[PDB]
């Protein structure tokens, strides 16, 4: 009323793909020949970026199939439901090593087989189910007891075997024996952000950034989420070479922005660096073009 | 009846006559930050005209042995335009872009171009060394090239260890010199956080790859350029402060 | 609930005077009285307030923070002050 | 950062210095996350 | 109950405890350009938060033999602030200012200050020569002093041939060091044209004149400064173009 | 609804002193003594910039006066209704001066008595009523005929006595005799702007501006409105020394933003330049402070 | 100086916005602040020959 230009857009600043629930595979109805102009589903334009919708009924003399093949196992919820290796620690408690403890920062990028799965989705959100299998270097179990303290970012890290951080009046800890079935713990989504990010097209800090070696590149901290320490529960050292694998499951997963699958081999942990000298071509090399094996 | 196209944002008004089909990334228009999710307690700002213009980047010439180019967003606009002077004065930022790229050629030429946005387009050190303290890394001007836009070194793996053959999962549109001389993308704000910095975190990339090499019989225009015109929509700004170049 | 910051946490400020910032007349104007990083979990002045001590027991924090500034000068002495919060980015500014 | 807006103007026969007490707290929307062992304890000896 | 005052525009929030009574120039709040009068056919822009802040100019020290100071608006804000980067990129402009000036002194000091806005505050060559081609004229930096603000040479005639005694026809407010240490003015857009340039046409001036000289018994603060905090309201911008310094 | 912040201000972006029509002078009612605390109209605060409203009834034992003094003559409409001198031309048509024409650009600032009136108001809007009195240097009228062409900005200016511009097929011209009562013409508000401006705190152009001599300062063109030419209607020269004054009236006047009255003497036309060596003090000098003449 | 906390809310200082927050305060209560177990003592049952 005073001026129409401000009330026009504000009224028209309102919110600007109702996909169905597909329980089975997609069936098909029959189709006969159709000899007519103007109507063609083959000659699409993939250049628009769209997928061609040349359905099977629209090309050939199909039949009637009421399919029944289940699509339950292909969803993301049951695709990441498998647990998998994440890290190993080397608690070399012996005569030479006068530490008695081993700290390992959580980085699932350390091992490829779980890494390549989560690289398919750029932003993920999930709850975890960690599992700490326990054994010696010989695979032998022994009558001993371990402690597994989570050390969040900012917490005092342990310093030795008799450290005061193992009093753990606030830090969650798992006291477990080595003659025990593996310890298993559920972990929530403890990011400071709203969703995890496996990628970050920039820097954590402001200011200058050099061009000779950029070690701070591509390191978002919202996913970087502290350390995880282990000792044997003892104030004097027992001589055994320990090595505990740590496994995790992903549950209640919600992905976003699918990403292609990495083909080149991994070389580092927090950086996706390949090698220009050995480009691993995805497809195997054939003889000639017209010689399908 | 579909080949024409009229996009007008801000005082600009772009038109393309041969190219057809706007592709919208992931089927969601760009929208403002909703009330129930924002965290910046202060009021953000909505200029909506000064910043929402079609800024045109520089022309990149296409040769018969060319490799590719790429840019980063909103990094290309921090020194120029009122949007540049708005991002240097604000810690927080949110916008949704309307990409648009042009490559004019004759009906006797041939060639194609893969245009795609790449969310969170990190790059990769090109070297076989795995020494953690001596690891090869891309420089700053290589990953944040600015308004010019740097070139690739090996496009088949996107300089990130991801094969280009699978690169169509991302929103894309093909320029092909037989049917369309231009392409366009409308992309929303893609970020795991409601706002972000503008001179630290680039929201996404853009790639323009000569998949099919430009080939022409001798006796024609040899210098084919590529221009990209970019236009933010529903921009936001918050947390005013002093200037910050980088 | 408010608790005092040890904003004057400097060498050559020992004793009780760590809790007090000095204020004197300035012959030359456009002067910087004091400054401190607002980050509570970070070391610095907030180690002496409760909200910075209790924040250390947790990892992450959110929500607005507020600071008051009681003046202890005489009744007749008067003056104006500018309290400026700068968002992140560059360092603390050079001039007001 | 706290700046002198104008000055600390003083009348005669009055001290020309003073002090400010900086008191801080949290606003009503303060919310916190998972627990953490603090840093302000490094007990060495067991209390006897 | 009336001495306190809380003005908050943008992310700023100014308070004055001793000064009282906001005076509004000519009884009309600042308002946007109405639909029925604007001429700029393109859409203008309304940031309303980034620009509508309380920018603080530099402190000017008051001596016992001081003469006066003055500024020009919106000339003081063209190099600083997002408003500076917005005026350099737009040919047209409209805003309404919320002046606010501060002069702190003790209850033992004495003095007064005349604060007034001067619409279309031209200046005058100080010389008896009437030769048209050799006429004395004020320099550019003298009439457009910028963020600093120059001083007077003879304040009794305002350096324009207008006596200061009649200078209260304009909107004004007195700072007097016995009862108020501060003053404030809310001025609308005063211009015979709906929009104007920002780096050519200054809409108005401001004068801060020491009518009564600062006098204090020896043994007190000798350096009394004066700061002015300024804040545009209902700003407008139109006709985007390249940068222009001056 | 999508977000409240945009609809809140837009709804509250509406329009944010109903003075009466005063026909006569202001009367007064009686008033008695009032001896009470808390209520005082004397002790105002002129420091707030407000006018003290210490009315006569509220100070003394007044009476009842139903006034009748008319305020009709004090309004601005009848304050500028007086015509006044604006310019003179010197059409020295003789043997030596082989031009036969005289051009004068309209500038009312040339003469003080009309200038000082319009300086009281910064922005004015009015319609004019020009009057071209006509005479010789001796005050004598003669049997001759004159032409008075208005030459707007951009028009071709006349070049001589036999110039083609005097064909005036578009330019308005006044053909009048010298044995005639004065010609009188009404003129509308022909600004390119919405209102006249006697002041301009800046420059017409962009770009650099020097600091040694600023001749382009304070010259807005919206009021600068072209030239006005005169010749005697004759292709050969008649020997007479002519000098015609030009007068104007201001009608339908609407002022804005009152400005103080200039006290210092004028020295130039388009620039309000005074002299620092002779500051004309407004008040006459008295003997001492306590010696009211 | 009265000992009260200043109630200078965020809405009352700056040009704020509308935020319908969702951050949970469940973990900050005293009930779940002391819910963590922790070391208390050690004993030294040195059962040997000496
Ligand atoms: C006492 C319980 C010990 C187990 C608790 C350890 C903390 C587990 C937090 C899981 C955080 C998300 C998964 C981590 C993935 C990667 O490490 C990071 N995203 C980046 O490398
Ligand atoms: C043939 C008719 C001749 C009379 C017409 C002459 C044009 C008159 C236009 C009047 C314009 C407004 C009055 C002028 C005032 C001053 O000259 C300017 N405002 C600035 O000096």
């Amino acid at each position: 009323d005073p001026v129409e230009d401000i009330i026009h857009d504000a009224l028209s600043s309102t919110v600007r793909t109702s996909g169905q629930d597909v329980n089975t595979a997609a069936g098909t109805a029959p189709s006969s020949h159709r000899l007519e102009t103007g109507r063609v589903p083959a000659l699409q334009a993939a250049e628009t970026g769209a997928t061609s919708n040349a359905t099977d009924e629209n090309m050939i003399e199909t039949r009637c199939v009421m399919n029944r093949n289940g699509v339950l196992e292909a969803t993301i919820s049951h695709f990441f439901s498998r647990s998998g290796l994440v890290g190993v620690v080397n608690l070399t408690d012996g005569g030479t090593d006068t530490t008695g403890y081993a700290v390992w920062d959580i980085d699932i990028m350390g091992f490829v087989q779980l890494r390549r799965k989560c690289e398919m989705f750029t932003y993920m959100r999930f709850n975890a189910e960690f599992t700490f299998v326990t054994t010696t270097e010989n695979g032998e179990a022994r009558p001993f007891m371990l402690q597994y303290m989570y050390v969040p970012p900012g917490a005092p890290k342990p310093t030795g075997r008799d450290a005061f951080q193992w009093q753990t009046a606030t830090n969650p800890s798992v006291f477990v024996k080595l003659t025990d079935p593996p310890a298993q713990v559920s972990v929530p989504f403890m990011s400071p952000a709203s969703a995890y990010q496996w990628f970050y097209d920039g820097y954590p800090t402001f200011g200058q950034h050099p061009e000779t070696s950029n070690t701070t590149y591509g390191q978002c901290p919202n996913n970087m989420m502290g350390t995880f320490a282990v000792r044997v529960v003892s104030r004097v050292a027992s001589q055994l070479k320990l090595q505990t694998r740590v496994y995790m499951k992903l549950k209640h997963v919600r992905a976003w922005i699918p990403r292609p699958i990495r083909s080149q081999p991994y070389l580092l942990k927090n950086f996706p660096n390949y090698d220009s000298s050995k480009i691993t071509y995805s497809a195997r090399d054939r003889a000639s073009i017209k010689q399908a094996n | 009846s579909d080949r024409v196209a009229q996009l007008t944002v801000g005082n600009s008004s772009i038109t393309t006559q041969e190219a057809a089909n706007i592709v919208l990334a992931y089927g969601e228009w760009p929208e403002y930050c909703p009330d129930t999710d924002a965290t910046a307690v202060d009021k953000p700002t909505r200029p909506d005209v000064s910043v929402n213009r079609f800024y045109t980047l520089d022309s990149k010439m296409w040769q018969e042995n060319s490799t590719g180019w790429y840019w980063k967003f909103p990094d290309v606009l921090n020194k120029t335009g009122v949007f540049g002077q708005n991002a240097q004065f604000h810690y927080l930022y949110r916008s949704g872009f309307c990409l648009h790229v042009q490559c004019n050629a004759s009906k006797f030429h041939q060639g194609a171009l893969l245009v795609a946005v790449i969310p969170e387009f990190v790059l990769a050190g090109r070297g076989s060394n795995t020494k953690p303290n001596e690891a090869p890394h891309p420089g700053f001007n290589t990953t944040f090239p600015g308004t010019a836009g740097a070139s690739f070194n090996d496009p088949y793996v996107l300089d990130s260890g991801v094969p280009l053959s699978q690169s169509l999962i991302y929103p894309h549109q093909w320029i092909n010199l037989r049917t369309n001389n231009c392409a366009t993308i409308i992309v929303p704000y893609i970020n795991a956080v409601p706002f972000d910095s503008a001179i630290n975190h680039s929201n996404f990339g853009l790639i323009v790859v000569p998949v099919s090499p430009l080939k022409y019989s001798s006796g024609a225009t040899t210098a084919i350029p590529i221009t990209v015109t970019i236009a933010p929509l529903n921009s936001e700004f918050g947390g005013l402060r002093q200037a910050v170049s980088q | 609930v408010e608790t005092i910051l040890e904003v004057n946490n400097t060498t050559d400020a020992t004793g009780l005077n760590r809790l007090l910032i000095p204020v004197s007349a300035q012959n030359k104007a456009d002067e910087l009285c004091a400054a401190f990083m607002v980050d509570p979990g970070r070391i610095g002045p907030w180690q002496s307030t409760l909200v910075g001590q209790i924040c250390r027991y947790y990892t992450q924090w959110s929500g607005s923070l507020k600071v008051t500034f009681m003046f202890t000068g005489s009744f007749m002495a008067t003056g104006k002050m500018l309290i400026a919060y700068s968002p992140p980015g560059s360092a603390q500014p050079a001039n007001r | 950062t706290l700046w002198y807006q104008t000055n600390y103007v003083v009348p005669p026969e009055t001290p020309g210095e003073a002090y400010i007490i900086a008191m801080g707290a949290a606003q009503d929307n303060f919310t916190l996350k998972i627990c953490k062992d603090t840093d302000e304890v490094t007990q060495q000896a067991v209390l006897q």
